[PDB]
DNA sequence: TTTTTTTTTTTTTTTTTTTTTT
DNA sequence: AAAAAAAAAAAAAAAAAAAAAA
């Protein structure tokens, strides 16, 4: 199965734009310890950028790149590079270049061409694709996991860790991509962008209707008055200029009315039927999507529950589950056979633990072909008991998922007590320390395991 | 027990005391230290020449104040005495105690009166840690009550130096290897890394004894110490790090040495290995004859009963309910609370204390339940089981296992398909179902961005065209 | 300077609705510890509800009350009582009653009448207010601080702790009511709400005007055709039914056209002129408001500047500052906190770590509860050391110790700290200020309880 | 010093060793246990009969493995010896050591060879705090290397049982009180809750020495324990918890005893208190004459230079810039670095090393600078200074504390409604709405909560002034928007 | 040089809960 | 009981804009 080997950050965020910081990942555990502002989260941001191609949240102004105003130069060029082996066993490397060219007034951010190569056993360097559009699709395809799993479950951001307990629309949007049902959700959003414009048009047609009706009134009356004047003239012949005037008015002003108007009416009718059909299909093609969501959610709930049972060290909540049925999409908690929505009715530590459990349960049902998961500060707002139980549970997960091909747990923390219960020294002989140098750039070291306290 | 023969070296063997385990527990909080005091008192009044401790004297790498103070209390009340020990150290201790300036055994120190020298190695829990790489046994060695031996300065080139004793005419070589990581220890043993300097002078009458603290058998590929990587010149191996007690000696055929596994004194985990009765062993080395061994059971181990059941193996239990599973589990825990209380009372009334019924100390009870669904029934939901922390909180006051009396474990149409079956229902009045399901199918699979707008716009224009050619449609 | 003394919870969140747990807040330090799901934050939620009178965020199902779905009773009532002392040394008590009926599957939430008594030195109980709406204005006035200070600064919720690093509009909203300038913002919202209506009217007017134009295009033509037919008849008299028909059409269809249309047009013009006049004053009543936000927040930046320097243990950021400048189209206001990394100014939001944005938030709240909270010396820190490393935990503890020493030479000062971690307790020198700490626990029936324990019992 | 008189009891007094301060610091990580070892060596070969420690032997509540190891190695090497201790015990030890089954002094133990007993009370740092209330000295008492005395069980009632010693013809009474919170022992002393068990025989012959570890002076009203609560029969007081080494015996005129403030062995906080020369003292009790003190300086204490300046006093320092003051602070720190190095070299080449040159230990440097704004200018911005840690990282390789060389400190409704809006009001300049009615239309709105006060004001204008303009027929004939504005402005004037 | 696309930010609809009036 | 506005807080949706595809 797939596995990551090495990462080579350069010029990104806190890092130096004239260096090449390298961190190598080992099996089955990787430990990253540093201070505040070292660059620990930037490593995971770079991993996610290499694997999927999307920047961290709230990075509009090119803040992912090493700041030009700090360095003082103008043309900055970052480059994240990752070495990994595919699910089938092939060895591959992916490169991603970006630029932050700065003008006098504004700074322009652009993404240069990347590179993916499948290096054989004898160093047979053969490129697969170069443009970043296909680089965002080949790498998740080679790893084996969908692109959503890589950015919500495996390399989840530190500030977006608690996504399972967010608004219902956010949960539905994030489970649409995990379940590979985003295609149909975009088809619905495109069928909605056919009703929108349509509606506007209908709104125009209606106005026109009024006007047209007025014009239609102005033609039957003149034809009846002409007939009344004609039959009066016929009576006087048996015993004209009013007809001539009314006929000229009908020929100039009220000519092609009976059917021009006909077609208008037709159009209106068409619009009316176009409405109902867009809605009706949308309702049926969305009930099917939610049915698929709820059908593909049973296996996740079965391993959410077994993880919660042996990890939560408390006597209030029995189990926890995610259930679908806008989009009454939520995670509920059971307190002695009663169901209550967890959101707005829990605490900070329980929310943190629920999010960790949900991500770990999604990692082993969809990331079965990619045994990688990165936990960025797992022990926040957790008491001593839950820290110990979480460490023991992670140890059990590592043991269980090692008769598989591999399992790579990247742990980022500076809470010393969490290391003890997981036996960090029993799984690795070293760890990596991130620290600023005397010029404020970040460095990644290689420290012996016993030298941590 | 009567004094040994002047040519007989009697040693008490203990390991895996784990002093400091569950220190803050309100009930079983002193369990570990009390058992260690009993072990070190079963040596003071058993007239042992010395005792050897095969690692894990402390549960943590940095022992607390109460752990350290209660281990210094027994080491001072049981080792210090006026009767001089009869062991003469033949070797040079500086090659064995090379860490500091305290380069000799404690009983040779003029400032200390030691009647029982305690020799110990480090384990996988109380190992070297810090900037100075100080073990917890190095802080006891400074005190002068224990002598830590068998350190590993460099973990890739290991050289084991013995301690050479002799009592009259019986000699003894005490080899000791600390607890190093098994992945690296195997990698070192594989390529001529670990060496032993067997004594060269008058070889043939030594009793070669070794203390190890590695895994005997590993579940993984290469994470245990093979019992075949040792030297054939050994006569007995004292295997630590394994918590199951084996009162006998497993004679290793091809290497001609007996492996002893003393187990542990405290139960740091409630498993089937730690439900076996615990012992501490007494060797008797005598030149010319076999080393007879006497296991003396510990009388301070808290009573432990274990049962591991499977819910799918018992009938009349249906997964849908919970009120009938937690009634059978209660009846299964309550019978082995009585089974353990009966054992505790019988053992308390089997040592001369049979004329009084005291307040029995609470036992340690564990029920490991497998709440897996049976094979025949193919449903997502398995058996329903109550919260383990709250289920076992209803036995408080009757069991020393406060919060963990039961442990539950498990034994070991992609859209379109279902979307195509919905087509029949969705009955529109202008748009054809077949062209629209296929207008979206094409949109989805073939990635043709503009298809659903165009199909709608085209089918509109055809339906407008058909309605406009009927003049009767415009009069209604 | 005001001070809180004793709080009693009953029925709120995990607390039992048939019992009552109390906690006494000592000076100058209060410690609350417990496990996850104990009720530590519910204490701060109830304090904030007692003083200001607003429920915790995301509590629209009546989930601030002990849920009746697990107890099995229909009518359930909660109560929160705080015994504080006024700013000018007056012992008062506030009570807050809440009801949650569950008749059918729908649950109804209601706030019954409370009471604010002001006990004299002779136990003269005198309920001076009963309406909860009155209480929300009385209690903050008696404490001495504005209501917005007690919501975001003093008794800030745990989930809203990092509010100084939120979106610019969400930041100006918080700072608007802190500076007591929300009244003119309400006026601006009103001058915006009328505008829209007027715009709609303009639209209507326009349509009407078009119609009027059509009528004004017509009528005169008939008048010209009538005059042409009249002068032809006058010529034939010197040598009618077409005029009669056109005159009847003018009398029935095109009668009162000349004035009407014109006045409609005038109305439209008026609307246009109201658009200009409503906008001009409005873009000035905002320039005189944000000129006051950046004028009042001047001694606030002096205290963030000297708290940051003495607390942040790092080599990158020199100081932090809050800048409130006008503006791009779609950003409303440029209200954000900036950081100076070696005398270059960078916005802190989007390029700061999880620990730096926690320390900045704590420091900003501390600097706010020194200038606009000088009449009420209370500050409730809930898990201060989240994502803070060893050095920052130690320096924050030292800085809190320095604040306690400095602000207590003056009148009353209290500092509630909720935490569960050993390093902060060790570094802060907790035992040198109190002899006890309250420990929240859940009993055998899942009901939270508060216990008074020894100081030397926290291992 | 040589062998004391057989009638003399010689004591080495030390306190506040803090073995464990800056344990992990790369440079000054071994300055605590090394100087404790130097103290115990100055006790071994000065032939002192006993050493009494008066608090804070360890910096932390749970000492580490390096601190315990180094203290045990120090005690084992220079406390044990063949020479018997010549002190004779007269009291029952069980009354003083009332904690365990080790109820006798270490040097009277049949299976130890203690030649110089080390006593000692607990401090406010290494105090008893655990499940069973064990302090770090109760561990050392279990090893037999020190004898921890003066341990309080209950804070409300205190009984102080002394240790009674006799050498030759000289008797000693060692009183000891642990370190309990000052603002509670104050209450206990206040209501007669502290008692001293004086010896019953031969009043007027004992040297009553007491080791107290409380705050000597309270700068705030409630911060300390006074010397007026201590009894008058005492002959000497050894005050701990105070790091400022006063090498003289401060005589109390009314209670008739001498206070001693030894100080500390290591500087735990860089300030002026720990910038005085530090000593360990030697007492020479003998019956017949007064005791004679003898301070002996410590020679393993890192050279510490302390300067404190206020930035505003120096002229030519404009607060707006942050580089003309940085260039001044840099040169001040580099000036007082060379003074520290000169003193280090002058003290290292004056003990027997006047011919060999070695790398001097890096000094401790601390400059306190007051970046307060001058009294003349009241601008919110004071002196601008850079990051304290990055400023102190410029001296790495020349200073022991590379992160705290410099410390910065300070030596200390709605803007009248439309008051600020008034300016804008007059400059608003609209062309239909009157300014006065609108500022007052909003004042009323904001001021007297009239929710719709604004609302109607504007809508009177879309009434009153409609018709009013509808009354000028000339206004309706002009399609030019500039003539329309000129007409409206002329009707307003 | 011009057009789709994704991300933030701000603005809106719903739905209870008060508050009015009785 | 009974109803009819106001206030306000969550959840979902619509502009603005800079990057990327054309
Ligand atoms: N675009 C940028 N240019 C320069 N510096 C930046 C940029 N973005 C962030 N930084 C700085 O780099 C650091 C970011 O590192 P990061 O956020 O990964 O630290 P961290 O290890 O996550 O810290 P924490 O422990 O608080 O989570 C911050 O100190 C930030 O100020
Ligand atoms: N409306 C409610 N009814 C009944 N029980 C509730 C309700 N809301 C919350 N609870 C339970 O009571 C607990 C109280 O939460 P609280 O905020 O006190 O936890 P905490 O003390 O903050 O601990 P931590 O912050 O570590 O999670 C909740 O976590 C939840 O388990
Ligand atoms: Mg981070
Ligand atoms: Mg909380
Ligand atoms: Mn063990
Ligand atoms: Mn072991
Ligand atoms: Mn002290
Ligand atoms: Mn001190």
């Amino acid at each position: 199965m797939s596995a990551i080997y090495k990462l080579s950050i350069q010029g990104i965020r806190s890092f130096d734009s004239n260096d090449r910081e390298t961190i190598e990942f080992g099996k089955p555990l990787t430990l990253i310890v540093g201070m505040n502002g070292s660059g620990k989260t930037t490593i995971i941001e770079c991993l996610k950028y290499a694997t999927t191609g999307d920047l961290p949240p709230n990075s509009k102004g090119g803040v992912f790149i090493h700041d030009p105003k700090i360095t003082g130069e103008k043309d900055i060029r970052a480059q994240v590079k990752l070495a990994f082996t595919s699910a089938n066993g092939l060895n591959m490397i992916v490169t991603r270049n970006i630029q932050l060219l700065m003008k006098k007034t504004t700074t322009t951010f652009k993404t240069l061409e990347g590179q993916l190569v499948a290096i054989n056993n004898s160093g047979d360097r053969s490129t697969l694709s170069t443009r970043s559009l296909e680089l965002d699709a080949q790498v998740p395809l080679y790893l084996g996991v969908p692109k959503a799993i890589l950015e919500y479950v495996i390399f989840c951001h530190q500030e977006d860790s608690l996504w399972p307990l967010s608004e219902p629309s956010n949960l539905k949007k994030k489970f649409d991509e995990i379940f590979q049902a985003m295609k149909f959700t975009k088809a619905l959003d495109n069928l909605k962008s056919i009703k929108k414009d349509m509606s506007v048009d209908i709104k125009l047609l209606k106005q026109s209707v009024e006007h047209l009706k007025l014009d239609k009134d102005r033609s039957k009356a003149m034809k009846l008055n002409i007939h009344q004047l004609q039959t009066k003239i016929d009576q006087y012949n048996e015993e004209q200029n009013q007809i001539d005037s009314l006929t000229h008015q009908l020929r100039t002003d009220y000519k092609d009315i009976e059917k021009n108007y006909h077609k208008e009416w037709v159009e209106l009718q068409t619009r009316s039927f176009v409405t109902d059909d867009i809605d009706v299909y949308s309702k049926a093609l969305d009930s099917a999507i939610m049915k698929y969501h709820g059908l593909k959610m049973q296996d996740i709930n079965r391993i959410i529950d077994e993880l919660w049972k042996r990890t939560y060290s408390g006597t209030d909540i029995d189990t926890i589950k995610i259930r679908s049925d806008s989009y009454n999409y939520r995670v509920v908690m059971y307190k002695q056979d009663v169901e209550l929505d967890m959101r707005g009715r829990c605490s900070a530590g329980q929310k943190v633990l629920a999010s960790i459990i949900i991500r770990l349960a999604l990692s082993e049902t969809f990331g079965a072909n990619c045994g990688v998961i990165a936990l960025d500060q797992p022990t926040t707002n957790l008491d001593e008991e839950n820290i110990e139980s979480l460490a023991k549970s992670l140890h059990n997960i590592i043991n269980m998922r090692r008769h598989q091909k591999n399992f790579q747990l990247i742990v980022i923390t500076h809470d010393e007590k969490f290391l003890g219960h997981m036996n960090a020294a029993a799984f690795t002989d070293h760890f990596f320390k991130v620290k600023r140098d005397d010029r404020q750039k970040s460095q990644i070291e290689w420290v012996d395991i016993n030298r941590v306290t | 027990m009567d004094y040994p023969d002047p040519d007989t070296i009697r040693i008490l063997i203990t390991t895996d005391n784990h002093v400091g385990y569950n220190e803050n527990d309100p009930i079983t909080g002193d369990d570990s230290w009390k058992t260690f005091h009993e072990v070190m008192m079963l040596a003071k009044n058993n007239n042992v020449d010395m005792v050897v401790q095969s690692g894990d004297l402390f549960h943590v790498n940095k022992p607390s104040k109460k752990s350290l103070y209660q281990v210094l209390k027994t080491l001072r009340l049981c080792c210090m005495g006026d009767k001089p020990c009869e062991l003469e150290l033949l070797s040079d201790p500086s090659q064995v105690f090379h860490y500091d300036e305290f380069t000799n055994v404690n009983y040779e120190d003029p400032n200390f009166n030691i009647s029982i020298p305690v020799f110990g190695i480090s384990g996988n829990h109380d190992d070297a840690s810090g900037d100075s790489l100080l073990c917890p046994m190095d802080i006891l060695h400074a005190t002068g009550l224990i002598n830590h031996f068998g350190k590993v300065i460099e973990s890739d080139k290991i050289k084991v130096v013995p301690l050479l004793f002799q009592k009259g005419s019986t000699k003894l070589a005490l080899y000791g290897l600390a607890a190093v990581r098994d992945e690296r220890l195997f990698r070192t043993f594989k390529d001529g890394g670990v060496t032993f300097e067997v004594p060269t002078m008058r070889e043939g009458e030594w009793f070669n004894l070794m203390c190890v603290h590695q895994n005997h058998t590993g579940h993984t590929n290469t994470a245990f110490l093979p019992e075949q990587f040792l030297p054939d010149f050994l006569d007995m191996v004292i295997w630590g790090h394994e918590h199951e007690c084996i009162p006998n000696l497993v004679h290793n055929p091809i290497k001609n040495f007996d492996v002893l596994q003393p187990g542990s004194s405290v139960a740091t985990s409630l498993c089937e290995a730690e439900a076996q009765p615990k012992y501490v062993f007494i060797l008797d080395i005598k030149y010319g004859e076999a080393p007879k061994m006497t296991p003396i059971p510990l009388e301070t181990i808290r009573t432990f009963k274990m049962k591991s059941i499977s819910l799918q193996d018992v009938p009349h239990l249906r997964p849908h309910d919970k009120d009938a599973t937690s009634k059978y589990l209660i009846e299964q825990v309550e019978e082995m609370i009585r089974d353990a209380n009966e054992e505790t009372k019988q053992k308390l009334a089997d040592d001369g204390e049979g004329d009084m019924v005291a307040e029995l100390p609470k036992p340690l009870i564990r029920l490991r339940v497998d709440y897996s669904a049976p094979s025949n029934t193919q449903s997502p939901i398995d058996y329903q089981v109550e919260n383990p922390r709250r289920f076992s909180n209803r036995f408080v006051g009757r069991v020393a296992n406060g919060n963990n009396v039961v442990q539950f474990y498990k034994k070991r149409l992609e859209v379109q398909t279902l979307v195509n079956d919905l087509l029949n229902k969705m009955q529109l009045s202008l748009l054809p179902e077949v062209g629209l399901n296929e207008a979206v199918k094409k949109f989805v699979d073939k990635d043709e961005k503009t298809a659903l707008k165009e199909f709608i716009s085209h089918e509109i224009s055809n339906e407008v065209g058909i309605l406009s050619t009927n003049e009767e449609f415009l009069r209604t």
